């Protein structure tokens, strides 16, 4: 509610003499260089930092928040109008729009305010403005976003599950007809718009002729749009809730830069879309800016005691309490929490891939701490083994209400990245399914030549695997290969198997009555003394740890060898159903992964041949 | 002077390129194999003329749709005043022939409505022979006098306007100078060149409508220099309502 002229001239005096010294220690004008480079073609994208507007006008930024699409437009114009006054030549044509538009401004000339004399302010563009979200602006959760935010700028944070690929939308639809001579034009802003019929020449206009118009495509204005669907980040959202997905529209040249499973920062106008029992309406984010990380580019012992003692004593014992024991098989769960994700960057993307599996759901009710897995993990999304039918993961192409033309989507893998990846009811999967998991086992070469599927997935998260057992318990008499009828060699490209056998342990199981009690029976959760803290600091201790990225030690690998020797000559000599092979090979310098790095002493390194040893022994005659 | 609405030249080529046609001579044998054979479809190659000046170049890939019918009659004047006892009834369409290797072929902006692109791929499905519908005329019942109108030259009639009165189709089919045209559904598959396999390739849906189908066999080496069209998809056929997405699609203009 206020005099646009006025603040049309505080934005043109704001661009017009802002500058820093942050470039070289040299003052360069930093709009102005934008600024000429517009008028001259030699930049597509503008963005206004709404950092630098606060730096002398915070209420002018205020007023910006309030009323996006307005202030956006307003922008827009003020560019446009500035824009001539930096003209130094004639246009170089980089395209066929500069040719139509510098012929249109030669012939309006030529004829050297009427409402419907001019050309609409988007059709001699050739620039898109956008704006980037103030720091002051705290980031905000997609379920914080309902309808009295309509019309803010806001900024929310996500993972891209539904991507299309890039196409033209027309913004001017340009109109000749054969009789005038002139040109029509019809700005499109809604997804959906009416051709033209009869044609509203003024020529025309008087004589009520036929006027019969062909829609034409040659200098009509086009610009890039994409469709995105984005759901919440996994480590925010509620235990007692589920994800959502809000729809988000990206155009100009901030496309293309979205990947699925990818981690974006959206930012933009909050707006409602008409479709064409009441006034409905759906809400759509038209981005403006999408951000990566700029720093990227390039501790006293008297306080705490915690990196001397080993993680294994302490880290495992405040994670998953309340399961039955088997702490010996927790212990993997641990390298697993660990995972990959400090890799070389020399192209071993395998070392994220950790494809574990297990054996028996009903062995002590263990089917209960796979999805503990997912939720406690932070960088991990919950998975679902046969939650749903196979269109889940591939793609296929149905009739659509809303929208949704040939769109792609993403499957399990892709929905959990470089995280880990939990699938339940292995039994139940179909063959088709199962060659999926075993395309992975091939270092991601997805190449098929079927109408559906040409993607090439982004398996960069770790497989956890539980079997089921076949109708029936193992059997001891029988050996594999016998037993089982699947064939060996596909479960043999698992490195890790696991399996429990439910003994008649009388003394292991009188522990478990008493154990079952104390879970939720009082505060005292961690025994050890520990105080409770609170619960959303015990992730946060986790991430420091990650942030230290100490080193494994080379020479190391020389002494394991000589130990190999031997290992190797005992397994293969038993000739008994477990068995061994050179798939060994990786599983020892992977354990290293997470062993050499706990210990940060940079000195010498010994222990670590026993305790990548003491890991192998229980994996040992696992049966 | 001259009207500059259509940015066309007196030929674009009579001062320029007509003269050097006279002043490229100063092998015979290879250019003039060219009238003997009677081959249609010239087959120019890539202009190195334009590393010396741009605007003869760019002017055959701003607005192609406009200029190379121009080429075509210009080939005709000189080649009729010369060998007048050649073969007349094939008419001889300029094609460009392995033209600008455009750069970053999956990275296709929409800024290039209408501009000429070299793809490099392969070939999936081909489908069958389409006849493709264009203006007809109708049958008079006042006096049996056939009444020519648009008959003079001069006028546009863009087809799909008046598909009225298909009946025309069963007894003045061929009259109506309304011969067919040739079209052939191909899909082309991106060749990223050993890419480290990120991104998903791009499929691009190519509908030649010269009479130059079928000679692509499928699965094979694609050097397809085309030029970009792009054109409404209706919503649905009960209405007239179109959407803000449009479709892209390529027409072959090669031997």
């Amino acid at each position: 509610l206020k005099d646009y002229a006025l603040e049309k001239e505080k934005v043109k005096k704001f661009l017009q003499e802002f500058y820093q010294d942050d470039e070289l220690g040299k003052k360069q004008f930093k709009y102005g260089n934008q600024l000429v480079r517009l008028a001259h073609r030699e930049q597509v994208a503008l963005y206004v930092d709404l950092d630098d507007v606060a730096e002398d006008d915070p209420e002018l930024v205020d007023s910006i928040c309030e009323n996006a699409r307005r202030y956006a437009k307003l922008f827009a114009d003020a560019v446009q109008e500035l824009l001539p006054q930096y003209k130094e030549r004639e246009v170089v044509n980089k395209d066929v729009l500069d040719v139509y538009i510098e012929h249109r401004l030669m012939m309006e000339q030529r004829s050297r305010r009427s409402p419907q004399n001019q050309y609409p302010a988007e059709l001699m563009r050739r620039f898109e403005l956008y704006f980037q979200g103030p720091s002051s602006n705290k980031p905000r959760v997609i379920r914080e976003v309902r309808a009295d935010s309509v019309g803010k700028l806001v900024t929310v944070r996500g993972i891209v599950t539904r991507v299309s690929e890039v196409k033209p939308k027309m913004v001017v639809a340009t109109y000749t007809c054969d009789q005038c001579g002139a040109e029509t034009y019809q700005p499109i802003q809604s997804p959906t718009f009416m051709p033209l019929i009869m044609c509203p020449s003024q020529e025309c206009q008087t004589n009520r002729s036929g006027g019969r118009l062909y829609l034409q495509t040659r200098g009509s204005r086009f610009i890039k749009f994409q469709e995105m669907k984005m759901q919440e980040h996994s480590d925010q959202v509620p235990v007692g809730n589920i994800p959502r997905s809000i729809t988000v529209l990206v155009e100009g040249e901030n496309t293309r830069i979205a990947q699925p499973g990818d981690h974006v920062s959206v930012t933009g106008i909050f707006l409602p879309i008409l479709r064409t029992q009441g006034l409905l309406s759906e809400t759509y984010l038209e981005a403006h800016r999408i951000v990566k990380m700029n720093k990227s580019e390039d501790t006293r012992e008297e306080l705490r005691q915690i990196a001397e003692e080993d993680f294994y004593e302490k880290l495992a014992a405040s994670i998953a309490p309340e399961i039955y024991g088997h702490e010996d098989v927790k212990k993997a769960l641990l390298l697993l929490l660990v995972g990959g994700v400090d890799q070389s960057p020399r192209g071993m993307k395998i070392r994220g891939n950790i494809n574990i599996c297990l054996m028996g759901d009903p062995g002590v009710a263990k089917s209960q701490l796979l999805s503990y897995i997912d939720r406690l993990a932070p960088r991990s999304q919950y998975t679902t083994g046969r939650g749903s039918s196979g269109v889940g993961l591939t793609a296929a192409v149905l009739r659509d209400s809303v929208s949704g033309e040939l769109t792609l989507e993403g499957g399990a893998l892709v929905l959990a990245d470089q995280g880990v990846c939990c699938i339940d009811e292995f039994d139940k999967m179909a063959e088709a399914d199962r060659t999926a998991i075993h395309e992975v086992m091939e270092q991601q070469t997805i190449s098929i030549a079927k109408a559906g599927i040409l993607t090439t997935l982004n398996a960069r998260c770790s497989i956890l695997a539980a079997a089921n057992p076949a109708y029936g318990r193992y059997n001891p008499r029988r050996s594999l290969e016998q037993n089982i009828q699947l064939p060996a060699a596909l479960l043999s490209r698992f490195d890790l198997l696991w399996l429990i056998q439910d003994r008649p342990d009388r003394d292991n199981d009188l522990r478990l009555a008493q154990h079952i009690t104390y879970v939720h029976q009082h505060s005292r959760q961690p025994p050890s003394q520990f105080e409770p803290l609170d619960m959303k600091l015990m992730r946060r201790y986790i991430a420091m740890c990650r942030e230290k990225q100490p080193m494994v030690p080379e020479s190391l690998a020389d002494y394991i060898t000589a130990a190999y020797v031997e290992m190797r000559r005992e397994a293969w000599a038993s000739k008994d159903a477990t068995y061994t092979s050179a798939r060994t090979l990786l599983a020892i310098l992977r354990l290293s992964t997470a062993l050499a790095r706990l210990r940060m002493v940079d000195v010498v390194e010994k222990e670590d041949v026993n305790e990548a040893i003491r890991l192998m022994e229980m994996s040992k005659d696992s049966l | 002077l001259v009207i500059w609405g259509t940015d066309v030249n007196v030929a674009a080529c009579k001062e320029n390129f007509q003269r050097f046609l006279q002043r490229f001579i100063d092998y015979m044998q290879r250019l003039g194999e060219i009238n003997v054979i009677g081959e249609p479809f010239l087959n120019v190659n890539c202009e190195h003329i334009k590393s010396f000046d741009k605007n003869l170049y760019r002017q055959l890939i701003s607005y192609p749709q406009e200029v190379i019918p121009t080429f075509d009659m210009a080939v005709n004047e000189i080649f009729f005043d010369r060998y007048p006892d050649s073969i007349l009834e094939h008419q001889i369409q300029v094609r460009p022939f392995n033209a600008l290797k455009t750069k970053n072929m999956r990275n296709l902006n929409p800024e290039d409505i209408d501009q000429l692109i070299t793809i490099s791929g392969m070939v999936i499905r081909t489908s069958q022979l389409i006849p493709e519908m264009q203006e007809a005329f109708f049958q008079c019942q006042v006096c049996a006098h056939t009444t020519r109108v648009e008959m003079d030259r001069g006028r546009i009639a863009e087809p799909s306007v008046c598909g009225r009165c298909h009946t025309t189709h069963s007894m003045a089919l061929i009259h109506n100078r309304s011969l067919f045209s040739d079209k052939q559904m191909i899909k082309l598959q991106e060749s990223p060149e050993d890419m480290p396999a990120g991104q998903t390739p791009h499929t691009v849906i190519l509908f030649a409508h010269n009479d130059l189908v079928d000679k692509v066999q499928p699965g094979d080496r694609v050097n397809v220099t085309g030029i970009y069209r792009a054109v409404p998809i209706r919503v649905n056929p009960r209405v007239s309502n179109v959407k803000s997405v449009y479709k892209t699609h390529i027409d072959v203009i090669h031997y």
